[PDB]
This record gives C-alpha cells, sequence and structure tokens, in this order.
RNA sequence: GUCCUAAGGGGGGCUCAUGGAGAACAGAAAUCUCCAGUAGAACAAAAGGGUAAAAGUCCCCUUGAUUUUGAUUUUCAGUGUGAAUACAAACCAUGAAAGUGUGGCCUAUCGAUCCUUUAGUCCCUCGAAAUUUGAGGCUAGAGGUGCCAGAAAAGUUACCACAGGGAUGGCUUGUGGCGGCCAAGCGUUCAUAGCGACGUCGCUUUGAUCCUUCGAUGUCGGCUCUUCCUAUCAUACC
RNA sequence: AGACCCUGUUGAGCUUGACUCUAGUUUGACAUUGUGAAAAGA
RNA sequence: AUGGCCAGAAAGUGGUGUUGACGCAAUGUGAUUUCUGCCCAGUGCUCUGAAUGUCAAAGUGAAGAAAUUCAACCAAGCGCGGGUAAACGGCGGGAGUAACUAUGACUCUCUGUAGCCAAAUGGAUUA
RNA sequence: GACUAAUCGAACCAUCUAGUAGCUGGUUACCGCCGAAGUUUCCCUCAGGAUAGCAGUGUCGACCUUCAGUUUUAUGAGGUAA
C-alpha cells in the first residue's frame, strides 16, 4: 500500500515474486489473495508459467 | 472556462501539441515545406496560381464581378467572422460572470 | 421516481445538451472505459465480399508516409547544458552520499554522469 | 491591444503571482505651500526610479472624495500617492494614499513641522546615488502596539515607500544608507524621519564599526487622519500568492543531493511474539 | 513496423496487440505495462542504449549513450 | 478587385499638422526654400497630465512562422522517452554599450431546400346563410443555435444455424555498418568539379570473470522404408 | 457439400440504465357506499 | 392467515394446506479440523424524519359570448436529510492543533537446535 | 441446455405457404444483318449511385447543308540544336 501511494501516478504497481523453487511464491500470494489463487504443491517447478493475479485495485502481483 | 474548454473537458478531448499545431507542413507535388495558415499559407493555395480551373456550374453560379481567385479569401473571411462572434459571445459571458 | 431511460439518466446527471456520445453509453459506461474496452475487440480489418482489405486494421494502414525532416535551427544548439559550479555541488554531493536502505528511487534526475562520478583506481587505470 | 506595445503595456499592468514594484505618484492640491513642494521633492529624490509626478493644480480633496484618486491610479498605475495639501488647520500636510485593485486601501495624514524641516540640499555630505535602495530602522515603542493603529500604519506605508526592489542578493558595498523612523507612545507623538549615510572604521575585531554621518531630510511629522482599510479588501490585499518555484511537500516525497526523487517506506516494529512455531514431532520430548 | 500479435485459445483469435518490428528506445526508469493493457510491445532484444557517433568536424566516431 | 523578403524586435537619423513670405508653367489646392510653429499632425487608448534628439516618421540588421531544459505550479494521460500549461534559467535578435525584446491569438459541430417569429386592413376558404373568435392556404417581412427548436436504437454466442465464396521464385551461399583519408583509373582539362576497385584509420582479459541466460503471432517431431545431391565426418590416393 | 477463414437486408439462443412496450407490484381518483349524531365554519 | 410463496383467461378458482416459526419458501457455501489482515461510509440496504423542491388523473378559483387559456393545490416514487447486510467497495500508519460539525487543512516522525502465551493441541502439510 | 417416441438452445402434425434471398444451380430449333465497353461529369464513403460515351431497330426531313484523330499556309508553345 505504502508503494501504491508512492507510485499515485501509474495507473498501479506490480509486485513479482522471484527466489529459489518451493519457497514459498505462490503460497504467499494465496495467503495475501485470503483464497487459494495460485497452485501450490510441495513438489519443485509447481509454477512454470508467469501468473496474474489482481490483489487490489492497483496492486498486481506476479508469480 | 470558454464553451470549448467545458466541452472538450467534458468530452475528454486533449490539447494538442506543439509539434503538432506548428505552422508547417510538407507539400509532396512541389516537393517543399510550406505554411498552413499565414502569408502564402496553404489556405490560400492558387490565389496567385497562373492558370486556375474553374468549373463551368459554379462560374454560371458566381455572381457578376466576382472571380475565383477570392474565393478562398471569402472563406477565410466567413471562418474569421464565426470565430470572432463565437469569441465575443464567449467574452460577453465571461463579462456576466 | 424519474425513469430508468438513458435520456432519463442525462437530465438527472445534469449534462449538456446536444454533446455527442459514444456508441454503447449507458450507466456502468463512461466513454474512456468503452475506448479501453474497444481496444480489446480491435484488430478486425473490413473486408468486401471476396475477402480483400477495403479498410485496414488498426495501426496496419499499409500507406507509405513522406518521411522527411524540416530544415530547424534547433538541430544545430546544444540541447542540455551545465555550468561547472552545478558540476562541482553533484561531485560533492555524490562524494556525499550514502545508501539508506528504507529509501527507494522513484524517478533519476537525467544527469551528465561521466562528468560527476570519481575516476577509476590507479592501479587498474 | 491591437499593437505589440500597447500588449505589452496591457501585460505588465496586469495581475501577477509576483508583483512588479510599486509605482509612487506624486501629485499636490490647489493650495500647496513650498515645505510641502520640498518635501515633496526629497521623498521623489529618494524614489526616483518608482515614482511618477503630477505638475498641475487638482482640486482635490482625498478624505471628502477619492473618485479622482482612484482613476489616477487606473490611468498611471500607481500603488502609492503622496498627496500635498496646505490649509490653516493643516498648514503642510502629506496624504499618504496606498491602493489596492485600483481602489482605495488605506490613507493616512502627516502633518510637518515647519520649523524643523531640513532639505536634503542643506546637508552637505556625499548624497545616495540614484536607483540605490536604502536600509531600513524603526525605533521606539509605536510600532509594536498589540491593536492596529496609525503608527503600525505609518510604519507599513514607509516600509512599502523605501522598500526598494526586492533581491536575494546584495552587495556589502551596497549598505551605506539608513533611514530611520523613530516615534514613541505617550500631548501627541512626533514620528522623527532622518537619513543617514554609514562610513565604516577598523576596531581590531572582524566585525566593523559602523559611524554615521546625516544625509537629509530631516523631517518631523505629527499622525492625523486616519482611513482603515475595508476587512474583506484587507484579507484580499494580504492574500499571498506562491511562486511556481516554490514546491509543494508530499509526504514521504523527497529530492535528493543529486536530484533525484527519493520515496520513504516504512516496515514497523517487528514484533514475532505471537508468532506460534509448527510443532513437529522431532520437537516433542 | 507493427505485426500482429493473436492471443485466445479458439481458432478465431483476437489480433489488438502489435509488435514494433525496429529497434526502439525505452529511456531510463522504464517498466513495462502489464499484459492486460500493453497494445505496442518492444522487445527488450530490441532496445538500444548507446550509438557510435561520429563529429563531422573532429573526424572522431565515439560510442556516447 | 489588387499589392507585398510577413508581422515583430533592436539600433541610428529627422521632426509634424498649420500660418506667413517667395520660386516658369503653378493659377485657393502639385513641387521646392526660409521663418514661426507644446504637438493643435500621426500612432494607441478613451486623461481630469499618453508619446517630440519619440511610443511619430524614414534607414541598417534579423526575419529562425512559435527554441531547449526543469526533480517546480495546474490539468490530463490504457500510446506514463510523459503531453498541454505557468514560472524560472539558458539560447536568440539588435546595439559600441548601458540595456531592450520575441519565441502566438482563438474556437464544439450539424441545418439555410433549416429553425423561431410577425403582418395582411382593401387577400381567399371553413362547402345551408350571416357576424364575431379560431383554424387552414397564399403572400410579404425580421433574426441566426445565449433569447433558433433539436441532435441517446447496446452487446454476446466455444450451444449454434443458413445462403454462398476461398484455402518470392535462373530466389540463395564466405567475409558488418557509419564517417574521414589515400587511391590506379573514368571524367575534366574556356568550370577543376564529380564517380572510383585495391586499401587504411576511428567506434563497436598479461590466457579474465563466472554475482547481468533480455518476451512463441508464425511449430515441430518420432517410427518404418526407398532414392538422390556434395557443400567429404570416416575409409582410398596426393 | 467435414472442419477453418471471409461476406451477408443473414436466422436463432442469451445478457444489460440500448429503444418501444408489457405481466406483476405500488400510489391517487371515481362508482359499489347506506344510517345517524357531536362540533367547527360560510 | 384480512399472511407469504405460487398456479390460473377468469371464477362463490386451485396448490402449499389433513399446513402455523423445532414450520414453510428462497438463496449462498458445502464433511470434520482450520477459519474471519485492520478501519470506515463512496455505490448500494433501509428510515411514513421534515419539506413541497419534481409533482399525472380527478377536483378548486379567475378571464371570455363560449371553444379555450391562466393560476394555486397536488399521492406514491424521485429529491433532501438520518441509521446500516456495511454486502459491494475504498482505505500506508501514529500524534497534535489555529480550523472547530461533515471533507478538515498545516506541521511532526515511522523501520529457542527449540521460546512465550493460551483449555492435549497451536492444525489446511486434513484421515 | 440434458430428456420430452432414432427428431430438442425449443417435439411432432396440418395450414398460412408456391414465405423471402440481393446468394447458388439451371434456363430447350436453325440461319442471316449489325455490334460493345471500365473516373467523361457530378454528388460523405464502404454493403454507393446516377450520368457522358460506345450499339440496334423504326421513322421523318430537301439524305438541305458538306464535313475530317491528315497535311500545307500563317501565328503561338518549344528559340531548344545549329
Ligand atoms: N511450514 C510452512 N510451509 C510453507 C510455507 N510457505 C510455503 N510452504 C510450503 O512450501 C511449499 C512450496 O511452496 P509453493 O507453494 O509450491 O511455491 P513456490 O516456492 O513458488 O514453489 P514452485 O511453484 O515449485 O516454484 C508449499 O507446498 C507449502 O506447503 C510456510 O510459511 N510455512
Ligand atoms: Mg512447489
Ligand atoms: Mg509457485
Amino acid at each position: 500500500r505504502q508503494f501504491s501511494v508512492l507510485h499515485k501516478d501509474r495507473k498501479q504497481i506490480s509486485v513479482g515474486l522471484i527466489g529459489y523453487p518451493n519457497v514459498g511464491k505462490s503460497s504467499i500470494i494465496n495467503a495475501l489473495r485470503g483464497k487459494a489463487v495460485a497452485k501450490v504443491a510441495p513438489i519443485p517447478g509447481e509454477t512454470k508459467v508467469w501468473q496474474y493475479v489482481t490483489l487490489m485495485k492497483r496492486i498486481y502481483l506476479i508469480d | 472556462e470558454t464553451k470549448w474548454q467545458a466541452f472538450a473537458r467534458r468530452r475528454g478531448i486533449k490539447p494538442k501539441t506543439r509539434e503538432q499545431r506548428r505552422n508547417l507542413q510538407y507539400n509532396p507535388t512541389t516537393g517543399q515545406w510550406e505554411r498552413k495558415w499565414g502569408y502564402k499559407g496553404a489556405n490560400k493555395r492558387g490565389e496567385t496560381d497562373p492558370i486556375i480551373e474553374v468549373s463551368a456550374a459554379k462560374e454560371a453560379m458566381r455572381p457578376e464581378g466576382t472571380s475565383v481567385r477570392g474565393d478562398k479569401r471569402r472563406e477565410i473571411r466567413a471562418r474569421v467572422k464565426k470565430n470572432q462572434k463565437q469569441m465575443l459571445r464567449n467574452q460577453r459571458i465571461a463579462a456576466e460572470k | 421516481g424519474t425513469g430508468k431511460k438513458e435520456k432519463n439518466r442525462l437530465l438527472r446527471e445534469g449534462r449538456t445538451p446536444g454533446d455527442p456520445h459514444v456508441k454503447g453509453e449507458n450507466f456502468y459506461r463512461s466513454a474512456k472505459k468503452i475506448k479501453t474496452l474497444n481496444i480489446l475487440k480491435e484488430g478486425k480489418p473490413i473486408r468486401d465480399s471476396k475477402g480483400k482489405i477495403v479498410k485496414a486494421a488498426s495501426f496496419q494502414s499499409k500507406e507509405v508516409p513522406k518521411a522527411v525532416i524540416e530544415p530547424n535551427r534547433k538541430w544545430f544548439t546544444n540541447t542540455r547544458v551545465i555550468s561547472q559550479d552545478t558540476l562541482q555541488s553533484f561531485r560533492e554531493a555524490m562524494a556525499e552520499k550514502q545508501k539508506d536502505p528504507y529509501t527507494v528511487l522513484l524517478k533519476s534526475n537525467k544527469l551528465p554522469m561521466s562528468l560527476i562520478r570519481d575516476g577509476p583506481k590507479l592501479e587498474d587505470g | 491591444p491591437r499593437n505589440a506595445r500597447s500588449k505589452r503595456a496591457l501585460e505588465k499592468r496586469a495581475p501577477k503571482i509576483v508583483e512588479n514594484p510599486k509605482t509612487c505618484l506624486f501629485l499636490r492640491g490647489t493650495t500647496c505651500s513650498q515645505i510641502t513642494q520640498d518635501a515633496m521633492n526629497d521623498l521623489y529624490a529618494m524614489r526616483q526610479v518608482h515614482a511618477k509626478r503630477f505638475h498641475k493644480k487638482n482640486a482635490i480633496h482625498p478624505f471628502e472624495d477619492a473618485t479622482s484618486l482612484c482613476f489616477f491610479s487606473e490611468k498611471n498605475d500607481c500603488s502609492l500617492m503622496v498627496f500635498g495639501s496646505s490649509n490653516k488647520k493643516r498648514p503642510h500636510t502629506l496624504t499618504f494614499v496606498r491602493m489596492f485593485d485600483y481602489k482605495v486601501l488605506d490613507m493616512l495624514e502627516f502633518y510637518l513641522d515647519p520649523d524643523t524641516y531640513r532639505s536634503i540640499s542643506q546637508f552637505k555630505t556625499s548624497k545616495i546615488p540614484i536607483g540605490m535602495r536604502p536600509m531600513m530602522v524603526f525605533a521606539g515603542t509605536a510600532f509594536e502596539s498589540p491593536v492596529p493603529n496609525a503608527f503600525t500604519m505609518a510604519k507599513s506605508m514607509l516600509i512599502d515607500f523605501f522598500r526598494g526592489e526586492p533581491s536575494d542578493k546584495i552587495d556589502v558595498e551596497g549598505l551605506r544608507f539608513v533611514v530611520v523612523v523613530t516615534a514613541d507612545e505617550p500631548q501627541k507623538p512626533i514620528l522623527r524621519l532622518r537619513v543617514y549615510g554609514i562610513r565604516t572604521k577598523r576596531s581590531g575585531t572582524r566585525l566593523p564599526r559602523v559611524e554615521v554621518e546625516e544625509h537629509g531630510p530631516r523631517m518631523d511629522f505629527r499622525l492625523g487622519r486616519m482611513r482603515e482599510p475595508d476587512p474583506a479588501m484587507l484579507k484580499e490585499a494580504m492574500k499571498k500568492a506562491k511562486t511556481p518555484q516554490e514546491e509543494r511537500t508530499k509526504k514521504n516525497i523527497s529530492m535528493d543531493l543529486l536530484g533525484d526523487k527519493i520515496g520513504r517506506i516504512h516496515m514497523g516494529k517487528t514484533d514475532l511474539s505471537k508468532l506460534q512455531t509448527r510443532k513437529m514431532k522431532g520437537l516433542k520430548r | 513496423m507493427f505485426k500482429v500479435v493473436k492471443t485466445g485459445k479458439k481458432t478465431h483469435k483476437k489480433g489488438w496487440k502489435r509488435i514494433v518490428t525496429k529497434p526502439t528506445f525505452v529511456g531510463p526508469d522504464f517498466t513495462r505495462r502489464p499484459v492486460k493493457y500493453e497494445r505496442f510491445i518492444r522487445p527488450m532484444g530490441l532496445r538500444y542504449k548507446k550509438a557510435n557517433v561520429t563529429h563531422p568536424t573532429l573526424n572522431v566516431t565515439v560510442q556516447l549513450p
């Protein structure tokens, strides 16, 4: 929300999640949304493609 | 706000850029650069040309004494008169406000 | 009430009569929203009965424009100039610079960075 | 405004965010004594660059009607007026009149003491260069009254008169003339206007020793009739416009020393006390 | 300059996107528009930041930003 | 109906309308000379004190017709290297200089065979007759989108259906681009300009670093099996 | 004579402050609706 | 129950209903375990709370010889002004004040190699 | 969007009905005399129009006047070679 306020001039901000396999990027996105919006599995490489999830009006999350 | 400014604010009409509103254009047929308006502008193209094509019906409907060489100046005078009436209306409205 | 018709909505919202409208305007759709959603529906050319394109699609105009540059005095002047005092102030500022993790960069200032940043080490040079 | 010159004059007389230096109009009534004319000449000499002078007789009583003053402000674009008068009740009067929007903002009368008035030419010293703004010193207890009065308005008009042109920098050689106005609370108090030249002398210290020498003119006034501004006009005159180069401070937005725009993010205190760890099988004895 | 980028899982595909086929300059502090609202596509492999500039008088070629 | 290297800006020089006296045509009124001429002329505004070695009028220079930068002001931006805008700075023009000055002004659109409105008393008709209101026809006028009315009939079908129409090439290969120089030669030799192979010169780590992989609209395969080309990896010879 | 693409004065199904309607609902008036009193007035 | 939900062209018409809130009807979610990011009040939900501001039909008053015209009056809904399922939705915090109520506005600064606490467990890594 | 007699995003039967199509397919003996054309001009375009021009049958008028995608003469443009 603070980053969105700092970029209030733009229409929205994109927040992309990076890291090692099986660290919990899709789990973090699902937790922030409060709903299972991204696929989650304990095996590495469950997420294979980039995915947009609209968290709020001006916050997008990129898995 | 004038009538145009209010209408543009309602319709989302964006102001033209300074590069877009320049009094300069490239004429392909002559291969030269010329002005759109003003002295020797594109709005008065052919008033000094040696030969002008004239339609027979247009010449028949043309009043006596007038020629084809002043039609563009007539149209400019009409447009200037309309723009002047509109800006006088805007100034009167702003004076009442 | 007044009525759920579009004209009744226009008089209820008090828009100045005689104004043009974009096709598809309603209570849920403004002109900007209709343009945004019609962008997604763009991309189809207009064709005749034989499939020949009579009107090209958006940004596929196929006509060659006259790519010419006008003579202008602005092309031969310096667009950006900087003074020695300003350069010295920027050098002192960059020497004074300290990194803070809780600050973010929102807009970079267009500066002649090669004349401001310090030189490399003499061993490397 | 058909011509470019008339357009330039209209744009100069147009209202602006930062204003032009105010112009002072020096004019006299039908009766004006020689002492009053000499005082007007001295004030014009103090303010040559931003003043205009009338030379005819004007049958105007400023406290009865000021329509002609408003007309003169309209025509000459003058925001200060020094009006000279002479009468049996008031022998030598200088009426300081300040405009706002080509209408009279406020007015104040000064009565001259004739036996003590000294012109600039009667002092045999070096004089001020043309265009140099003199510094100002206001002394006494009459200027800090809690209620706005005639002395406070006289101070405001004298500041606006000897203000000159604003400047963010000044040469150290342009600190050589001072104008001192002295007035005390109390039978009528006397406002004394003096001008001095400044000499600097070595004192064995980095700060120089300032010595004064009288420059002229020597004026003694008694404050007279008083026209206070309208309240709404006073707030409209005391509205302060904002320069476009003066930025508005945005929350958590700043500019660093290199001109980069910097945002501030705030994390907050890390409170992990209420986090319950996972109760694994290996963590149980 | 622009080529149609077709999107959709049907046989009939939406064609509103365009891609610039010539090198582009995007400038500093560039963040790409999101894919739902990105009509014009300027690929990263075609973005240039420096150029070999020749001075006609000095007869010197320098790579400049 | 014509004419203009446009307006504007800067600098320099001169003084105007008018009156008197004079000069072949020239005679109230042509042109020229002197004297007197606070502007009584011209240029702008609407002074109750605008301008006289000028703000008037002629010469010289620019005419580049709307410059660049900005983390700043206001507004806007599904095309966010931001755009318009205000302000500031730089640039520019002129001048010996002090300085001066510019880097725009505006506006929704549509009808004129249209809309609104007025008059006809001695105009005609209301069909059984007359009068008074009213309505229609015809004629003559006035104004011009502030007070001349009005200008709001959307999508989707991957659930589908019908009537039809369709499904560059004797190209390519092994050697970069831009800019300058040299250059045998081609030309030229009342102009000494212009092309130019062969080349060359500038931009694109002391055997390193490995902590900079830079976007599917375009789609390939696998099996079995036959043949062809050489631009030959191997075997053969040099 | 499948599928796919393109065209139509295209047909049909579905949706929505698209247009005109309408079932239903709500509100007002009139008739069904008669008989007396007690006051306030014109 | 002089009720709701329906059906019927209508009906002295039918169903729920041989029914009566532990019921009937309509929704969303979908065992158990877990579970309700923080705060409101813009859209919407509902308040007979004052108004006639919009205000049809019928009715009332005036002008004319009438056709006709003009005026008040004018229900519901809308509008205005209040509380919310606070559902949708918007909302980076925390302090002050000069505003004084909505909207404020103007400054300041903000980053245990296995524990504690909760009625054995701390789970959704659910048999 | 499944089923409702092999028929279902609206069953079957008969009628209005020979519904409509600008789209598709087809359109039946012989010989003779002529015989074509693609911005010429105007209109808001595509899902557009007329219109000029070129043609065939009849006639009529004194089928009277004659005219002509040609040259020459003279004068223009091209004064351009020479
Ligand atoms: N205990 C515990 N487990 C977690 C947490 N976050 C994620 N996990 C587990 O870690 C696993 C891997 O994370 P993912 O959801 O697959 O996300 P990821 O890191 O992007 O993995 P990939 O999609 O394969 O790249 C998940 O199955 C979760 O069960 C956590 O905070 N605590
Ligand atoms: Mg995983
Ligand atoms: Mg993942």
